[PDB]
């Protein structure tokens, strides 16, 4: 059960990686642009949350370190 | 107007407010191009912005000398849609909340173990009971003459 | 008892370290000692309050000595503006260069301390001008404490103790208070005051070598007797009068002026003379009620006997209440503790607003400082009052005479008093707590116009009812047509409505939107407090959980695991909960008094309005922002005088985290520890030589809460005094 | 002139009598 | 030494007696119960006072009561 | 069928579906009906 | 009952630990469990560690009676062995302790007087005000 | 003697979880020596998870 668990908190990441996310400007210029795999919903004023990360994307930075590890699997 | 604060609609720190949000958005509009969608994200912010500050001007709520919207709460009649109506919406939803629970706790009451359906809701029960909320105020009031609110222990 | 403690035997026998802990705790316990009797306690009570009020008097002694010996005194009272009083020198081994340089202020010759306590303002308001003054002031107050002294000595000998009967003569007593005690001292204080203080301040020196050669007044004591009073009014200092000099000085003596002086922003010394006198007579008529020994007066026995309503509804009324009263000491403390903690407090509202004392208003720390004092010393004694009442019910209460007063109702209704107490406090918690947090929400997300701020429209209302003009509401004092400003409009309105509208003293104060949610804070605090020690002590004979707590004495650990578990289940342990609600309480009272003041005292009210409403403001705008100079009395380029503040921030942050170990960790874990050091002791080479004679054992289970308590108490009020005092030392308002 | 006199005594030389009195006393019997 | 004093409320079975860690409480004849036994505390000075008794008291309120009262080195515990 | 029924009644299940209809209806009211301060 | 006399009989066999008997035991008193075991058996001991009780006669010293009724109750329920224990005093004095009548005291049994025994109700004792300026407690009454 | 068995009463006693309230008897005892012989279950268990106490005659009123 907890590896079940587990699997799909993984799914969910590379699912928000893939959807979510400024990877692939990232890629390009990971000097310059923040990673950011979260984007919040535009209600009751939240959506001030969606910050200037660069790459022409607006969302979450996040410091989870995935977007090095998957530059470095070849992703 | 009342405690020496100014109409919304008058007062010029409010306007000075709503330039400086729209000025503030319109900051980061110059980092995207003019298509793109957080462009697009940032333009309905402006409008949700604009439309939030002539909603308070035309309401007629009063502000201070800071810009910003004060409440009026003593009772003033042409200030009751801040505290008297939502007061009374909200104390006929926690009332319909309150009777619905007592009608379900009073009605479970004689079984043979009635704990098991305060961890286990008998659902039918409970969609018969909630309904009852919506005339609360007359089933509340007429327990009171009767004499079925209060236990006289 | 053979050892100590010699006044209980039991405790004497303990073999462990806990006899001494525990002596030194149950020493002023007098009921609870060997052999006692009433009579002992009663002259043993009467005995120590002499020996406090020679501690009092010494204390004071010591502040003149000082003050007049080290101090600048002299220099200060030709320049209070801009020399700053000095309490004491400062003698330090330990001192370095740099701190030698840096703690030379005023106009020493060596490293000295600031004086925030306002004795200097107040001995310049009462006329005294020179070191020979204060010198033979301390030497009066040092043969005061020897007189005290030398009484509760001789009150204790055989031919000179009172007996219980004299100590229960309640109508005597009082009437001897209220005459004499009150209404004799007021008397002496406006003598003092229209023959020292007074032609003090117009550059009059009067003394005891020639204070029967000048006339207080002009007519003489003429007029007195006469009946026309008016002649003492006629002539009053003028708004160009300067103090301490003739120049604008009148004649008068007593009169209703009103508002401040122009120069020393505080109250007319005539004001203050006329005040004593009226309240003089207030209570040397008061003094007159009671029957003692001529046959005129009143019964308080009866008095309290004929009030019950015919009704009903209150039982027996008050019937019996004076026997309850009379011969409980814990029912008396607790009065006189509440009645004295209300009007603590109701000292430090006034005192700020309506400063009496010469160029205090101006003195920004010293003011801070004394209001900070005064409410902590009130929040303290209000939790004292309600800890011996609960005492009361358990040592001295008599259910069965007292049947069905109003005494015994309470006991009755105690559940409904405390649901009550209960739904309030959280009525008030959650919507304060909800009402903060939506605040902080819209000021984080950018829209701070979305915030609820209610406008403090009764309040507002009230103070436009004394004559405020801010908020254009024209009812009683601020209209103009009215019959309660005509009856008053040539005798006290002028001054005072001009010092009301005067937006730069302390006397009432605009309020807005972050007014009205810190004082439902203080409300909230106040009410949970008063839940706590209601609960405790109304509970304090028993409950569901344990019918018979009164079997078991006020200060108890626990009934054990049993139960589901007795944990804090005493009476002490209620007041040991509800001393850090009022820690809480006051500290938020005290925090709103400093920021409020700290920004008009800078020109810039607009911070505090638009920042308190969001509880960020309150830490970024308060605290941080005002801890820049504080934490910098130290660093590694140097030091500065703020340097023992910022030492003291740390020592208080210190002791309130030691605390929190007391408060958290519990005995057991410490006992089974110290067996293992008893153990290694034992077992050590050239270490066995050497034996204890108490037997080491842990902290009792009370004990440590009561530890634990002080350490959080004195870390507490040691952090905040350094805080304010070094914030509003730095910049000086 | 006084302080330096009487710092050591009220801060360490008094302290030290009475702990040392107070010891003797409650260690007695 | 701990004071434990027990009340005419026994019902006499026998719960505090097997629960004393110390060996303070044993049954004794009674006719007051129908069990015809009572509960009693000969050696209070061998009392420690965990009140381990109360836990095992079903009666309501309890029929044993324990006070904390003056210590001795036997009421502490101490084995040093 | 029967048994399942008795456990989506108990009291987390029913409290978490109760909650999430709340709060589905309180955020589509806000997103429909944003910034309200008063009752007009 | 006579109570039985205390023996010369040997202890269990134990390596030694840190958690016996102290300087206490030299000035104020000590214990005695004394018991009889059919077999060499392991049990663990109330100060830390297994030791082995031997066959025959067992005689073990300890510092409180608590660790002598907690080692007397795990006999009696896991070996179903009979036990009693002493009091030994530093000028030699033994005094018998347990079981005190011959008799475990969860039994009824003749001969015993009641001690601290109430003839009232919990809810009877008397408040603190009359018991007040007298030596006396409220339950002592 | 005692209240029939299978009533309902009110306990009278001050210091029992249920006072003022109301129990069903269960069993009374006929002996004159007993001190407590009204045996009461409750629907609610006290702080000691016990739904059954023994009264006296004069601490049970019958309703
Ligand atoms: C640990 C794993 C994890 C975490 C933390 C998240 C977290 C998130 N995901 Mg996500 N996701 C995951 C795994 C995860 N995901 C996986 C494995 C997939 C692949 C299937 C996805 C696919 C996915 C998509 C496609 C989207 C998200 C979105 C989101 C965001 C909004 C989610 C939301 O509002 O729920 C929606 C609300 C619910 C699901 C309701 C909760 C249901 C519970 C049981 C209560 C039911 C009560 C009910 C609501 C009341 C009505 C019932 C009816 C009977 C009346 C949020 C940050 C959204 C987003 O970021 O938008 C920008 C989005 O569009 N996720
Ligand atoms: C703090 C106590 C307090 C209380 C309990 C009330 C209570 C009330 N006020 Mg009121 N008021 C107060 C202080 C208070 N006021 C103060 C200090 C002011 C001065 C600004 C006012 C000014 C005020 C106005 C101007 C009006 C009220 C009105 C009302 C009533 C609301 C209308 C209603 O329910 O119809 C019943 C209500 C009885 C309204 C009303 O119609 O009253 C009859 C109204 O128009 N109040
Ligand atoms: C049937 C539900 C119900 C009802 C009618 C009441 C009624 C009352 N409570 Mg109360 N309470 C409840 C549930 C309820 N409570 C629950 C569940 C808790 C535990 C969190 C509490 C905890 C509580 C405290 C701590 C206090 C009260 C107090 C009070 C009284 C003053 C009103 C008040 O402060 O409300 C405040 C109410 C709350 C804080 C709790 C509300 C919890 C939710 C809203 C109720 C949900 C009920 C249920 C889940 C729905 C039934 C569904 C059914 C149809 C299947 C009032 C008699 C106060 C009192 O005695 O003073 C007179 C008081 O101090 N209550
Ligand atoms: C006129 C006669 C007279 C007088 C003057 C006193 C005076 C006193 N009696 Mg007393 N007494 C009397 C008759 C009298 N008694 C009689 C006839 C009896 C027998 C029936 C007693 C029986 C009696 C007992 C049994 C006790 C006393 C005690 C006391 C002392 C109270 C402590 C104290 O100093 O409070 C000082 C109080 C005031 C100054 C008044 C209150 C001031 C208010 C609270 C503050 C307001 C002032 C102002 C705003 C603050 C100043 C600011 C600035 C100057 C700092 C006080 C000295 C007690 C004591 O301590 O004895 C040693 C005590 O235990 N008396
Ligand atoms: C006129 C005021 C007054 C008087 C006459 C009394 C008198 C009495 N109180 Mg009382 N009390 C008062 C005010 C008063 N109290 C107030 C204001 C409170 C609330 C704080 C209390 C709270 C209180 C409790 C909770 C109890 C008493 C008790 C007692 C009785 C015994 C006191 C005792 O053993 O002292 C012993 C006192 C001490 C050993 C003091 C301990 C040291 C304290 C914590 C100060 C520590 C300061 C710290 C070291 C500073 C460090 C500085 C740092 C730089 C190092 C006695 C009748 C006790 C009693 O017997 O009640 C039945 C009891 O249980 N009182
Ligand atoms: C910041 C710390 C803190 C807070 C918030 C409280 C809060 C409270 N204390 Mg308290 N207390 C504290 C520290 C604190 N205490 C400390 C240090 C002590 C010393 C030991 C005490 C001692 C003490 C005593 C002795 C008493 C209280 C009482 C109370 C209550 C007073 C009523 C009230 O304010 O209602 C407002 C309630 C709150 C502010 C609680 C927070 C409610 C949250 C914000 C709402 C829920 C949020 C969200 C929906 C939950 C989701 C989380 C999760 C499900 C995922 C309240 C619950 C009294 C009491 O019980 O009265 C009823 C009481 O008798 N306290
Ligand atoms: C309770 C009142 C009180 C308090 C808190 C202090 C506090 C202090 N005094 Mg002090 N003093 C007092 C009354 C008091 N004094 C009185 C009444 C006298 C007159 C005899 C003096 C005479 C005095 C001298 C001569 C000196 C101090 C000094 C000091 C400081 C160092 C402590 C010391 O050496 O004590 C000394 C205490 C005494 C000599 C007598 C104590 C008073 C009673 C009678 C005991 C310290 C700030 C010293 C100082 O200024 O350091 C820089 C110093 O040299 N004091
Ligand atoms: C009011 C209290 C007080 C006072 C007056 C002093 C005074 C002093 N401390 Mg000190 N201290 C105190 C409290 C106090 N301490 C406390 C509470 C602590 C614990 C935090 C310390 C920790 C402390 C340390 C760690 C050190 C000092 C040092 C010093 C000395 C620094 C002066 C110097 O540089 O000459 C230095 C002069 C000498 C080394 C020669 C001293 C020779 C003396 C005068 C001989 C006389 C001793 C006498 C016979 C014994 C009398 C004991 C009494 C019981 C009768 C000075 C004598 C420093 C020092 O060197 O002192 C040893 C030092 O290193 N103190
Ligand atoms: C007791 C405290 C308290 C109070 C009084 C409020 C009150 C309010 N908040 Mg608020 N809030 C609070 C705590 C509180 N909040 C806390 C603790 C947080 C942090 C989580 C927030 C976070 C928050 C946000 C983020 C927002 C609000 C908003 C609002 C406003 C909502 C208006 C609305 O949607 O009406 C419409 C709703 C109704 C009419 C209710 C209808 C109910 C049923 C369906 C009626 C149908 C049957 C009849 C209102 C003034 C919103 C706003 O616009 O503020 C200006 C907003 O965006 N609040
Ligand atoms: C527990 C106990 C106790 C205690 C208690 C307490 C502690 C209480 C407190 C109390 C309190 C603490 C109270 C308070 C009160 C207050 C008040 C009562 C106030 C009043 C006021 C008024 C009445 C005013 C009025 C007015 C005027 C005159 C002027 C201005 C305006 C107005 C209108 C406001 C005792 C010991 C007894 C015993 C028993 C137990
Ligand atoms: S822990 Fe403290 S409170 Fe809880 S039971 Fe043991 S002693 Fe009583």
């Amino acid at each position: 059960g907890q590896l079940s668990i587990i699997f799909l908190w993984l799914s969910g990441m590379y699912f928000h990686g893939a959807r979510f996310s400024n990877y692939e400007a990232w890629l390009s210029d990971p000097t310059h642009i923040g990673p950011s795999a979260q984007v919040v919903w535009p209600i009751v004023g939240q959506e001030i949350l969606n910050g200037d990360v660069g790459g022409g994307f607006r969302g979450i930075q996040i410091t989870s370190g995935f977007f090095q590890m998957w530059r470095a699997s070849g992703i | 107007d009342i405690s020496g604060l100014t109409p919304c609609k008058d007062s010029k720190q409010f306007a000075k407010r709503e330039k400086q949000q729209i000025k503030k958005l319109e900051s980061s509009l110059k980092l995207y191009a003019p298509e793109s969608a957080p462009a697009l994200a940032l333009n309905a912010q402006i409008e949700k912005t604009k439309r939030r500050f002539d909603n308070y001007g035309k309401y007629g709520l009063l502000c201070g000398s800071d810009g910003l919207p004060h409440l009026i709460v003593n009772g003033d009649q042409r200030h009751w849609g801040e505290f008297i109506t939502p007061g009374i919406l909200f104390l006929y939803i926690a009332g319909w909340i309150g009777w619905v629970g007592r009608s379900y706790l009073i009605a479970i009451s004689g079984e043979k173990k009635p704990a098991m359906k305060e961890i286990i809701i008998d659902v039918p029960l409970a969609s018969r009971i909630i309904f009852r909320g919506f005339i609360w105020p007359v089933a509340a009031y007429r327990e009171f003459l009767n004499g079925d609110l209060i236990a006289k222990d | 008892a053979l050892r100590f403690p010699r006044f209980s035997q039991g405790l004497a026998q303990d073999p462990t370290t806990r006899r001494i802990w525990f002596g030194i705790a149950t020493a002023h316990d007098f009921e609870s000692h060997d052999d006692i009797t009433e009579e002992r306690l009663y002259q043993n009570i009467f005995a120590s309050h002499f020996g406090q009020l020679a501690i009092i008097f010494l204390w004071t002694s010591g502040n003149l000595f000082h003050v007049a010996w080290q101090g600048n005194f002299e220099s200060w009272v030709q320049d209070p503006l801009h020399v700053r009083p000095i309490a004491h020198a400062i003698w330090d081994p330990h001192f370095g260069q740099p701190a030698v340089e840096a703690f030379t202020r005023g106009g020493a010759l060596g490293p000295v301390n600031i004086a925030y306590s306002g004795v200097y303002q107040w001995w310049y308001t009462i006329g005294l001008r020179t070191n020979e003054d204060l010198y033979t002031g301390a030497l009066f107050l040092l043969f005061l404490s020897a007189i005290s002294l030398i009484a509760g000595w001789l009150h204790l000998q055989p031919k000179w103790k009172p007996s219980v009967s004299w100590f229960k003569n309640a109508e005597s007593r009082l009437n001897h208070h209220l005459s004499g005690l009150f209404g004799v001292s007021s008397l002496a204080w406006t003598g003092h005051l229209v023959h020292v203080a007074i032609p003090g301040s117009r550059g009059e020196y009067v003394r005891w070598n020639n204070f029967l050669d000048v006339l207080p007044h002009p007519q003489g004591l003429g007029p007195l007797f006469t009946g026309q009073w008016n002649l003492y009014a006629q002539n009053p200092d003028s708004s160009s009068h300067l103090f301490g000099t003739s120049q604008g000085a009148g004649t008068a003596i007593l009169t209703l002026l009103g508002g401040f002086h122009p120069q020393t922003q505080s109250l007319w010394l005539t004001d203050i003379a006329h005040h004593h006198l009226a309240i003089a007579f207030i209570f040397l008529v008061a003094g007159h009620m009671y029957r003692t020994n001529f046959g005129i007066g009143h019964s308080i026995k009866d008095l309290l006997d004929a009030h019950i309503p015919p009704g009903g509804r209150l039982g027996r009324g008050h019937k019996g209440l004076y026997d309850t009263i009379n011969n409980s000491l814990h029912f008396q403390l607790g009065l006189a503790l509440a009645s004295l903690g209300v009007i603590t407090s109701l000292v430090a509202q006034h005192m700020y607003s309506l400063p009496a004392y010469a160029f205090i208003a101006q003195d920004f720390t010293t003011q801070a400082a004394l209001y900070t004092h005064h409410q902590y010393i009130a929040g303290f004694i209000m939790t004292g009052a309600f800890a011996h009442g609960a005492i009361f019910f358990i040592r001295d209460y008599n259910p069965e005479q007292n049947e069905d007063n109003v005494l015994a109702r309470m006991l009755d209704h105690k559940e409904a008093i405390i649901s009550h107490l209960s739904w309030a406090s959280l009525f008030l918690g959650f919507h304060t707590l909800g009402l903060y947090v939506h605040n902080d929400v819209m000021l984080a997300f950018g829209t701070p116009e979305k915030q609820i701020l209610i406008e403090p429209i009764f309040a507002q209302w009230i103070q436009s009812a004394h004559g405020k003009t801010s908020y254009g509401f024209d009812v009683l004092l601020s209209s103009t047509s009215g019959p309660a400003f005509n009856a008053g409009r040539s005798i006290w309105l002028p001054g005072w409505l001009n010092a009301v509208n005067e937006n730069t003293n302390s006397l009432f104060l605009t309020i807005g939107p972050g007014d009205f949610l810190v004082h439902h804070a203080i409300a909230l605090g106040l009410h949970t407090t008063t839940l706590i020690l209601v609960k405790g002590a109304l509970d304090a004979r028993g409950s569901k959980l344990m019918p018979d707590k009164k079997d078991f004495g006020y200060s108890f650990p626990c009934d054990g695991p049993g139960r589901g578990g007795t944990c804090d289940i005493s009476a002490w342990d209620a007041f040991y909960l509800a001393v850090f609600w009022m820690l809480n309480t006051i500290g938020w009272v005290t925090f709103y008094w400093h920021w409020k003041h700290i920004t008009l005292w800078q020109g810039n009210v607009s911070q505090f309005n638009e920042s308190s409403t969001y509880l960020m403001g309150w830490l970024r705008d308060y605290l941080w922002l005002n801890s820049s100079q504080l934490i910098n009395g130290y660093n590694p380029f140097g030091m500065n005088s703020l340097s023992v503040w910022a030492w003291m921030f740390l020592f208080g942050h210190l002791v309130w985290a030691t605390g929190f170990m007391f408060l958290i960790s519990w005995r057991g874990y410490w006992q089974e520890l110290i067996e293992t050091l008893a153990w290694a002791h034992e077992r050590t080479p050239l270490a066995n030589l050497i034996r204890w004679r108490d037997k080491p054992v842990a902290l009792s289970i009370v004990q440590a809460r009561l530890v634990g308590l002080a350490h959080f108490s004195v870390g507490y009020i040691f952090t905040y005094a350094a805080f304010l005092i070094a914030s509003t030392s730095g910049k000086f308002g | 002139n006084l302080p330096s006199i009487f710092v050591p005594l009220v801060g360490l030389v008094f302290p030290a009598i009475a702990m040392a009195s107070l010891f003797l006393h409650v260690q007695k019997n | 030494s701990h004071s434990v004093k027990i009340y005419d409320t026994c019902i006499g079975c026998t719960q505090c007696v097997r629960a004393c860690p110390t060996d303070v409480l044993e049954m004794i004849p009674w006719d007051g119960c129908k069990a015809k036994q009572i509960a009693s505390a000969p050696r209070t000075e061998d009392c420690v006072g965990c009140k381990r008794c109360e836990s095992a008291c079903p009666t309501d309120f309890l029929s044993v009561r324990v006070y904390l009262w003056h210590e001795t080195t036997r009421s502490m515990g101490l084995a040093y | 069928m029967r048994d399942l029924k008795t456990y989506l009644s108990v009291a987390p299940v029913l409290s978490t579906l109760w909650f999430g209809a709340l709060a589905g209806l309180l955020i589509e009211i806000n997103r429909f009906f944003p910034d309200a301060l008063t009752f007009p | 009952t006579p109570p039985q006399l205390d023996p010369s009989t040997p202890s269990p066999i134990f390596g030694g630990s840190t958690g016996g008997l102290l300087r206490k035991a030299q000035e104020e008193e000590f214990y005695v469990i004394t018991w009889e075991s059919p077999k060499e058996q392991v049990f663990e001991m109330p100060t830390g560690g297994a030791a082995i009780m031997r066959e025959g006669p067992n005689l073990l010293k300890l510092a409180r009676k608590e660790q002598c009724l907690a080692l007397g109750t795990r006999l009696r329920s896991k070996y179903k062995i009979n036990y009693q224990f002493y009091r030994v005093f530093p000028n030699g004095e033994v005094q018998y302790l347990h079981p005190k009548d011959g008799v475990y005291p969860e039994k009824v049994n003749e001969g015993r007087t009641g001690v601290g025994v109430n003839l009232r109700s919990i809810g009877k004792n008397v408040n603190p005000i009359e018991v007040k300026f007298t030596g006396k407690q409220v339950y002592d009454l | 003697v005692g209240p029939p068995r299978g009533s309902k009463v009110r306990i009278l006693r001050r210091e029992s979880y249920w006072y003022k309230g109301v129990g069903s008897v269960v069993t009374v005892d006929q002996d004159p020596k007993t001190r407590y012989p009204v045996v009461v279950r409750f629907d609610k268990v006290n702080y000691a998870n016990i739904s059954t106490n023994n009264y006296a005659l004069d601490e049970v009123e019958q309703v």
